[PDB]
């Protein structure tokens, strides 16, 4: 049955996960450290909001060109 | 200590096991004293570890640097610091007397007598032993008159305590011919609590100040000494419940009064709460910046007597639901503020008009630029000024966290009351538990409610 | 099967989520977001 | 033997066999509750104009002053009074008492006064009928918060012009304002508090669904399933281990109240506090405590400010802030 | 093992512990 | 700021204010520790 | 089934796969409750914490930024897509992930995935409530959320000019939807609103009211002085003295309930037609169906400058929300104003 | 005209909750 | 079935429900008639 007594005070469960926790914080951490998550995610880095052609908020002001728009507006 | 089965209650409510534990309940309590001496201990020396010589005590978020410097330690004329090393000792002295308190609890806890009534009867007691408790009751208000006394004595003969109406810009005064008079004392506890009176609230000189303590010292002793030699009446006795629970509500109802007292005091009082430590009230501040404007615009060459608002009212000045003269605008209802900045300003028709446009001085004009920039408006992020404004000064006054945090330990502990109060009543009848389903009070009622 | 006790683990897994909250609240004083 | 008018009247006032229970605390509350409901009518019907702001611009507030169901307030007391305690025998007139907003510290006092004495007594009618006593507890939360908008904020504030307008319109104007100057939306009580009052939609129709999902075949289609439960009967009317076990396999199994004596309290204690930790947010803004100020929060590397939520936030505060009181300001920044 | 809840609690624990790496690796993140 | 003799202690004393709220978290670990019982 | 043979097929062998006791009830409406749930609230903290706002409204709404739990949020798509779908694979992003994401399609993400995961939840309750033979009224109870769900978050941008205008899923987002709300639409004075709070508030009365005279009228069972020991799984006598507490309100209110059906079914009732009334209401606003005005009163305090009250002073701080939030919340009308035409009392 | 109808929608507003205070089906024990 | 019908059915109405409509209809004026007025 294992009603979650005798599986989160097993050493079994425990050094197996003492690895795959601290892992996954570990990779968590990479993805915002090297910026993989501004390059998937779209969120631009703190220092490429505004360019040298725009120094407000960005417009979309378009529906089926927005996607080449927003790829012009943004920072590559 | 027990578990459930031998106490029937929970762990949630694991002190009440020990109501009938003497000795682990003396424990729990000393216990809990040492606690509080840490806190004043630990947060003494925190606050003298984060302390600038430069900013006043309440641009630094400090809350009991003020309470000494009121006693008139390491401050001087106008309330610049002289040293720190006063706070510093009274840190430290708290540090290790709770270091004593956490001793006797940790001790009393774990290994003490369980029960002492059977070995030493002068401490041991039972909770309807009326005599006892007013023994103790005794005991303890002796403590208090003791600790009233020690302060009339701080202000008398050891060094004198803060007074901010004292002339220029007040200083540490040493307290002579204190108000003895009862008529003063006891007319500001028969005062009504409103505008214009605000109960003992509005206490406004040190010697009003000193006397109360005078008073309240020797009123503690002897009823201290009264309730050591003495029985409670049999019209009390019908009157009260006389279960540890029920004085346990006596005492919270006492307290919840106190702390909604204490909110009121630090938001209002600025002679027992100097406003060079704690800032500005909130009074202070509106009427620091009709006078500010005042002073601008007079040097700028305008009249101030004229110039109405919008409203035809007058915009620096107006007359009072009474008739004399206060600062135009909305801070009008902030007319009853009296602070040491408007007194050498104002004469008998409130702001005297001739005595303002000539006899401003200069620490008065900055003592109210200050009390403008530092008003008690600010976040919880300690972000100051209105909830619209910037993030760029980092300010919440002493006063403001004073009262907010008291105004709600005050209602909880009068909730608490209220819990207590009930529960002491019902266990007095028999009611703790639920009702008895063979002998319901309703069904031997007649119906139709 | 059980032989680490269940309060020791609910107290570390405890320690971890307040020194975690307290990470989160220090850094709002701190770099982005931090008004600064 | 209970033959002295003392005793008789003790027995008349504590007793249970009232249509309805008057006791200790009744004697307060009954007098003090029917002046304030007696001012609190007359004032909403036929109220002249009332100075709230003390700019000499009077509210009108009553029906018979143009005013409809929405728009009638008993309007708040004189900012020219602040705090200072205006009963009837202070004014020289009636007419003055009327123009400088008497009516709503009347009712505002007596209905201080009424709500505590109504706490009381429902303790001392749990204390006569055997009863528990915490019920008074409970209606400690509204009490607070009637407190709160009537008491603490006027004191905080320093004129009873701040207290909520006895008012529909007057209570949305008292809202404006307030997320104005505090920002409540950004306070953490608050958030409280309507996580407490969302939980208690929430919870009062799970239970009452649970309750109504598990009751048990007394009645036919002709009659209405109310009339399977009798009044004062011992069995109990629905099947609670049916509803546990459908929540349970629902949600999570462990999860769920395997006591309905917890489950009441969970009911109970849920609103109760929440709505305890919102009345002491409008009393800690009472004293300038306000909510979150985030805003600039967010720079860039070059030191712009980007707009935010909290920002828009910011933009209708100021909006709601400008707007307010609009000829009661003569000086920048707004401490009063 | 792999049970349904062993899945289900994988799938608010796996990304919940990553993002939770995520935001404590953003909290230091300079400006 | 403190006296130069407890400079080098201002690190230990600005940790001192939070050991109440880990008395009562402790109080919760001893509980956990006796089981609830 | 019932007397006949019908041999066994796929559809009786997944039916009883699914309907069996587990760790999680799956069900066949888990076939849709648990990816669609998943995917919206795992969209709203991916939102939350990487995808940015930067684009869609100029503001910033994620972790990543600096902003935190009250301030960030999944910000619904610009003006100019309209009620466009934002479907990945759409004309708006062209199959790109990561063009989607700053385009605002994660707003109908969440928004469409949340409500076919409140479909899901719906019909799991059927579902649960069928196989443990019990009254579907907690399906019937959460009709209610899902009215308000769809009316708000559906409806109302729909009748609008298009998604932009809904909700954006974040805490200060819907502070800012609701001062937008209080500004362009005087929510407030707002009949079906008001029918709404008293049903919200009666709702939390009658919680709290219902559970603290169930706690404070127990029967004794007891030889302890916990409460929650007196309580065991199956019985049938009464738990609390519904006579006590009959006359207990009876006395202190003068009305109280005597039919513990009839209590609870008005415990169920209150919210329901509450939020029932206020998605009535806010699909009125859809089409700007406002109750802004009392023509009546507006039209006295035309011709009256000594008429003010404090509904004309609500319509006042009204148009001071929206001359002072439009600039800055709607970038799509280009709306310039300057620092003159604002209105503006005195000081300030 | 209309504090007329607002009176009297009040007032009878209160005198169905006095009428429901004072004149309720009384409820029996059985 | 036969020549009557076979559903025939009583309506009932408590003093209670009476209550409650009344209310209801009431406050429906209370809230709608300064809105009707307009
Ligand atoms: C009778 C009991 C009624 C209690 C509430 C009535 C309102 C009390 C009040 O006007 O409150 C304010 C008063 C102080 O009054 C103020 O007193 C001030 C005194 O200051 C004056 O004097 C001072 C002297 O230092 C300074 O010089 C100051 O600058 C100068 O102006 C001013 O006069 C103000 O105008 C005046 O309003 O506080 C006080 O009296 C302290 C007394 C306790 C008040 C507690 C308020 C909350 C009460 C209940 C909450 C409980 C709820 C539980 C149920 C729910
Ligand atoms: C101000 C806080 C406070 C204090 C002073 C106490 C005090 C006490 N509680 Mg208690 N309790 C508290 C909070 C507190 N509690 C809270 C918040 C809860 C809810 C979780 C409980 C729930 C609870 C229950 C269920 C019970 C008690 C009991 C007791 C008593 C005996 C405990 C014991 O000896 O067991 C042994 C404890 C230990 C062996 C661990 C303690 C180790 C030390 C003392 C911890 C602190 C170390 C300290 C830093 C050292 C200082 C040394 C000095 C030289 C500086 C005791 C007097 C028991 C009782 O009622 O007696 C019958 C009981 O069963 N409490
Ligand atoms: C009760 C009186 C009191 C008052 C008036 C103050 C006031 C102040 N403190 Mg202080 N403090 C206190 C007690 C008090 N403190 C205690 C008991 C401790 C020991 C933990 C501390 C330790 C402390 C430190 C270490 C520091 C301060 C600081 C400060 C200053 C800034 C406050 C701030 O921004 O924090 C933020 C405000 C809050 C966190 C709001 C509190 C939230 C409430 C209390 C809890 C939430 C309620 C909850 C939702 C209800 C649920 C109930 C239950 C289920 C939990 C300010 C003047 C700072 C300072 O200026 O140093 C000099 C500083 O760093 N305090
Ligand atoms: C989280 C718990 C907490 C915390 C951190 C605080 C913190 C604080 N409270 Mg407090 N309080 C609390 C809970 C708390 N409170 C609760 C639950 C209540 C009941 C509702 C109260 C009610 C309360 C009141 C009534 C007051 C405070 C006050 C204060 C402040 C000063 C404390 C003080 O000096 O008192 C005093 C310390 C003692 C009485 C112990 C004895 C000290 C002796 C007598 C002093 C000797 C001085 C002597 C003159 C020195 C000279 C030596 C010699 C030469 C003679 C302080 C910042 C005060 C305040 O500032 O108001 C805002 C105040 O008046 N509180
Ligand atoms: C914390 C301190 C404290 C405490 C807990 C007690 C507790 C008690 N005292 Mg007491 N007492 C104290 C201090 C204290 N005393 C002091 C300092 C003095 C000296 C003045 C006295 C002198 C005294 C006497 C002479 C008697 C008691 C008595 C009693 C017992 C019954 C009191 C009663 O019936 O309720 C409260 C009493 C009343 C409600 C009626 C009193 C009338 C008014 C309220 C008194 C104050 C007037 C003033 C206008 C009130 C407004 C102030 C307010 C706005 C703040 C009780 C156990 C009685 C007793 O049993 O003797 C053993 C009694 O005879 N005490
Ligand atoms: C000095 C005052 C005081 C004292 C001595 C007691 C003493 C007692 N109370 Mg009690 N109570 C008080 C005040 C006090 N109370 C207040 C102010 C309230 C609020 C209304 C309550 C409400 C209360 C309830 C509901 C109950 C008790 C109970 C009890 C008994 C067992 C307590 C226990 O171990 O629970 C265990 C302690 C804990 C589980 C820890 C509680 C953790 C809290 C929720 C965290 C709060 C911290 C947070 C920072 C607060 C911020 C709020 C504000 C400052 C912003 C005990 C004899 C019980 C009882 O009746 O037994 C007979 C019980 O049921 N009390
Ligand atoms: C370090 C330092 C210092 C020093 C200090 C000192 C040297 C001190 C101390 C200390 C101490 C020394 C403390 C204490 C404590 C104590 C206590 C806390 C006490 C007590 C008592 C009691 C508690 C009692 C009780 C009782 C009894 C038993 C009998 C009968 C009854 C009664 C109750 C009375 C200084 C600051 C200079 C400088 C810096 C550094
Ligand atoms: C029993 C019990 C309990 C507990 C209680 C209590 C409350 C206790 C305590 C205690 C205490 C109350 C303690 C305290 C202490 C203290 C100490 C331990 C100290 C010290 C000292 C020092 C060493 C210092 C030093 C210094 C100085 C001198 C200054 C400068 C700096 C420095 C810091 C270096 C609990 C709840 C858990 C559970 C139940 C039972
Ligand atoms: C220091 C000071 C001062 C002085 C003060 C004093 C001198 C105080 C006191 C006082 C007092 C001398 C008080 C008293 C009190 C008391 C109370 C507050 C009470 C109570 C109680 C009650 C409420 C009761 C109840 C009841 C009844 C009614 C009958 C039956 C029984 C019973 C219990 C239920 C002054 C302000 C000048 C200045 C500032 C500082
Ligand atoms: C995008 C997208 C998607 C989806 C995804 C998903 C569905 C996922 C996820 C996810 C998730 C699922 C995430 C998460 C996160 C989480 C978190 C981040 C958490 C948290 C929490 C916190 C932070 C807190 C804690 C605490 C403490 C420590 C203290 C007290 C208590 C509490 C609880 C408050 C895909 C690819 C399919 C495609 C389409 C689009
Ligand atoms: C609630 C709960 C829990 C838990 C959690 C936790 C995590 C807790 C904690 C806690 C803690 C975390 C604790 C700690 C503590 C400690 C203490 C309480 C201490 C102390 C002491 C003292 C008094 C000190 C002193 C001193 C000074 C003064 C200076 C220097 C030197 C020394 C350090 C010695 C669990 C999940 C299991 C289950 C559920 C419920
Ligand atoms: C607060 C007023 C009292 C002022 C003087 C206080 C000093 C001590 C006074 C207590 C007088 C003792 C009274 C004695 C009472 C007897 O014990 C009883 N009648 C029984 O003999
Ligand atoms: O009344 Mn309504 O709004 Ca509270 O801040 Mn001051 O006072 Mn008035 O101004 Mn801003
Ligand atoms: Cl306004
Ligand atoms: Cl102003
Ligand atoms: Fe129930
Ligand atoms: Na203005």
């Amino acid at each position: 049955e294992r009603p979650f007594s005798d599986i989160l005070t097993s050493i079994r469960y425990w050094v197996i996960h003492s690895i795959t926790v601290p892992s996954l914080f570990i990779a968590g951490w990479l993805f915002v450290s090297t910026g993989l998550a501004y390059d998937v995610f779209g969120s631009p880095r703190p220092n490429e909001y505004f360019t040298e052609d725009r120094q407000d908020a960005p417009l979309i002001t378009d529906r089926f060109n927005a996607l080449e728009q927003v790829k012009k507006l943004s920072a590559q | 200590g027990r578990d459930q089965e031998t106490t029937g209650f929970a762990w949630w409510a694991g002190n009440a096991r020990l109501i009938n534990l003497s000795g682990k309940l003396l424990g729990a309590h000393v216990a809990h004293a040492g606690l509080i001496v840490f806190w004043a201990g630990a947060m003494n020396l925190f606050e003298v570890s984060h302390f600038v010589p430069e900013k006043p005590m309440y641009e630094q978020g400090l809350i009991l640097l003020p309470h000494i410097a009121t006693l008139g330690y390491g401050v001087g004329p106008g309330g610049e610091v002289l040293d720190t090393f006063p706070y510093f000792v009274s840190g430290v002295l708290h540090l290790i007397s709770s270091a004593v308190l956490g001793f006797g609890g940790v001790y009393h806890s774990l290994i003490g007598p369980e029960t002492l009534e059977e070995s030493y009867p002068f401490f041991g007691y039972v909770w309807k032993d009326k005599n006892k408790m007013t023994n103790i009751l005794g005991y303890h208000l002796i403590i208090l008159g003791c600790g009233a006394w020690l302060l009339v004595l701080k202000a008398l003969y050891f060094g004198g305590v803060y007074d901010t109406w004292a002339p220029g810009g007040g200083d540490v005064r040493i307290i002579s011919n204190p108000t003895t008079n009862a008529a003063i004392i006891f007319g500001y506890i028969v005062k009504s609590p409103f505008g214009g009176d605000g109960w003992i609230v509005s206490v406004d000189n040190l010697e009003d100040i000193i006397g109360g303590h005078i008073w309240i010292g020797t009123l503690c002793i002897l009823g201290g000494i009264w309730h050591i030699y003495t029985t409670p009446w049999p019209w009390a006795r019908r009157a009260f419940v006389w279960s540890g629970e029920a004085y346990l509500s006596y005492s919270l109802a006492a307290v919840s009064l106190m702390g909604f007292t204490a909110c009121c005091f630090a938001w209002f009082n600025n002679t027992a709460y100097p406003s060079e430590f704690y800032g500005p009230t909130g009074p202070e501040a509106s009427q620091a910046q009709a006078f500010t404007f005042l002073v601008r615009d007079q040097r700028l060459g305008a009249n101030v007597a004229s110039a109405q608002g919008p409203t035809g009212l007058g915009k620096y000045l107006m007359r009072s639901p009474t008739g004399e003269i206060i600062f135009g605008g909305e801070t009008m209802r902030f007319w009853d503020f009296r602070g040491p900045w408007v007194e050498p300003l104002r004469g008998p028709s409130g702001l005297d008009l001739v005595k303002l446009k000539n006899d401003i001085q200069p620490w008065q004009e900055r003592r109210a630029a200050e009390y403008m920039t530092h008003a008690p408006l600010g976040s919880l992020n300690s972000v100051g000024g209105v909830a619209t404004e910037i993030n760029a000064v980092n300010f919440v006054s002493p006063r403001s966290w004073l009262a907010t945090s008291h105004f709600c330990l005050g209602f909880f502990f009068f909730v608490g009351h209220l819990w207590h109060a009930g529960r002491a009543r019902a266990a007095a009848a028999g009611f703790e538990k639920g009702i008895d389903r063979v002998d319901e009070p309703v069904l031997s009622m007649r119906p139709l409610d | 099967i059980g032989r680490i006790p269940l309060w020791l683990v609910g107290t570390v897994v405890g320690l971890l989520a307040i020194g975690l909250l307290a990470i989160f609240f220090y850094g709002s004083y701190v770099g982005l977001g931090s008004s600064l | 033997e209970n033959t002295s008018l003392w005793a008789r009247f003790c027995e008349w006032i504590t007793s249970t066999e009232n249509r309805l229970y008057i006791g200790w605390f009744g004697v307060i509350m009954i007098p003090t509750l029917l002046t304030a409901i007696s001012v609190y009518i007359i004032a909403f019907i036929a109220a002249p104009p009332v100075d709230i702001d003390g700019i000499r611009e009077p509210v009108s507030g009553s029906l018979l002053y143009g005013n409809n169901i929405i728009t009638g307030a008993v309007v708040p007391t004189s900012n020219a009074i602040g705090l200072h305690f205006y009963p009837i025998w202070e004014a020289a007139s009636l007419d003055e008492w009327l123009y400088n907003g008497g009516p709503y510290q009347l009712v505002v006092c007596h209905f201080f006064l009424g709500v505590c004495c109504y706490m009381g007594r429902e303790w001392e009618l749990s204390y006569r009928l055997g009863m528990r006593p915490w019920i008074a507890v409970a209606y400690s939360a509204p009490v607070a918060a009637a407190t709160a908008v009537f008491i603490i904020y006027p004191i905080g504030q320093g004129s009873f012009s701040d207290g909520m307008p006895l008012g529909i319109s007057g209570t949305f104007n008292f809202m404006i304002v307030f997320q104005a100057e505090h920002n409540i939306l950004m306070h953490p009580f608050h958030m409280f508090g309507v996580a407490g009052v969302f939980g208690g939609s929430l919870f009062s129709a799970m239970h009452g669904s649970l309750v109504t999902s598990s009751l048990i075949r007394e009645t036919t289609e002709n009659e209405s399933a109310n009339a399977g439960y009798k009044f004062g009967q011992e069995e109990e009317t629905y099947n609670i281990v049916a509803a546990h076990g459908y929540f349970g396999r629902l949600i999570f199994q462990y999860a769920s109240f395997n006591n309905s004596r917890s489950l009441h309290f969970f009911l109970a204690v849920w609103p109760v506090v929440c709505i305890w930790l919102t009345a002491l947010g409008i009393s800690t803004m009472a004293f300038n405590l306000n909510g979150f100020n985030f805003n600039q929060s967010v720079v860039d590397s070059n030191g712009r400010v980007l707009n935010t939520w909290a920002d828009i936030i910011n933009r209708a505060n100021l909006g709601m802030e400008v707007m307010h009181e609009r000829n009661a300001h003569n000086f920048p920044l707004d401490l009063a | 093992i792999f049970t349904v809840r062993w899945l289900a609690i994988h799938a608010i624990a796996v990304p919940t512990i990553f993002f939770l790496g995520a935001i404590t690796a953003m909290q230091f993140i300079q400006r | 700021k403190l006296p130069e003799a407890y400079a080098p202690f201002s690190p230990i004393v600005d940790v001192l204010p939070i050991i109440p709220v880990l008395f009562i978290l402790l109080a919760f670990v001893w509980q956990a520790s006796v089981s609830f019982r | 089934i019932g007397t006949y043979q019908e041999k066994r097929t796929w559809f009786d062998d997944a039916d009883d796969w699914l309907r069996q006791d587990r760790f999680v009830f799956v069900g066949w409406s888990g076939l849709l409750l648990l990816p669609c749930a998943y995917f919206a609230v795992g969209g709203w903290l991916t939102g939350c914490t990487f995808v940015t706002s930067w684009y869609t409204h100029g503001l910033a709404s994620s972790y990543i930024e600096g902003c935190n739990f009250l301030t960030a949020a999944v910000s619904t798509p610009a003006n100019s897509l309209g009620h466009s779908l934002l479907f990945v694979w759409g004309p708006e992003a062209q199959g790109d992930l990561t063009r989607w994401f700053q385009l605002g399609g994660l707003w109908a993400f969440v928004a469409l995935h949340g409500a076919f995961g409140l479909i899901g939840f719906m019909l799991r309750q059927f579902e649960i409530a069928r196989s443990v033979n019990l009254r579907p009224y907690n399906a019937i109870a959460f009709s209610a959320p899902i009215a308000v769900f769809v009316s708000v978050f559906l409806i109302y941008p729909l009748g609008q000019s298009g998604w932009f205008f809904a909700p954006s899923f974040g805490v200060a987002s819907i502070f800012r939807f609701i001062l937008f709300f209080q500004g362009f639409h005087n929510w407030t004075l707002n009949p079906f609103h008001m029918m709404g709070v008293a049903g919200v508030l009666g709702a939390a009365l009658l919680c709290a009211i219902h559970g603290a005279t169930v706690e404070n009228t127990l029967f004794e069972d007891g030889d302890g002085a916990n409460t929650f020991r007196a309580f065991n799984p199956t019985q049938a006598e009464e738990t609390y003295s519904m006579v006590t507490a009959n006359r207990f309100w009876s006395q202190i209110f003068g009305v109280a309930f005597s039919n513990k059906r009839w209590l609870h079914f008005f415990m169920l009732f209150v919210p329901v037609t509450g939020l029932w009334m206020s998605a009535l209401g806010v699909v009125g606003l859809a089409l700007n169906l406002r109750a802004y005005d009392f023509v009546s009163q507006e039209i006295r305090a035309a011709e009256d400058p000594e008429f003010e009250t404090f509904y004309t002073k609500n319509i006042l701080l009204n148009e001071g929300i929206r001359a002072w939030m439009a600039a800055q919340d709607q970038p799509h009308e280009k709306l310039t104003l300057p620092e003159e035409v604002l209105p503006r009392g005195n000081a300030l | 005209m209309e504090a007329l109808v607002y009176t009297f929608l009040l007032i009878g507003t209160l005198g169905i909750i006095f009428f429901s205070i004072f004149f309720r089906e009384p409820p029996r024990i059985a | 079935m036969a020549r009557p019908n076979p559903n025939k059915q009583v309506v009932e109405l408590n003093r209670s429900s009476l209550y409650w409509g009344l209310l209801l209809i009431f406050v429906l004026a209370v809230l709608f008639s300064s809105y009707i007025f307009n």
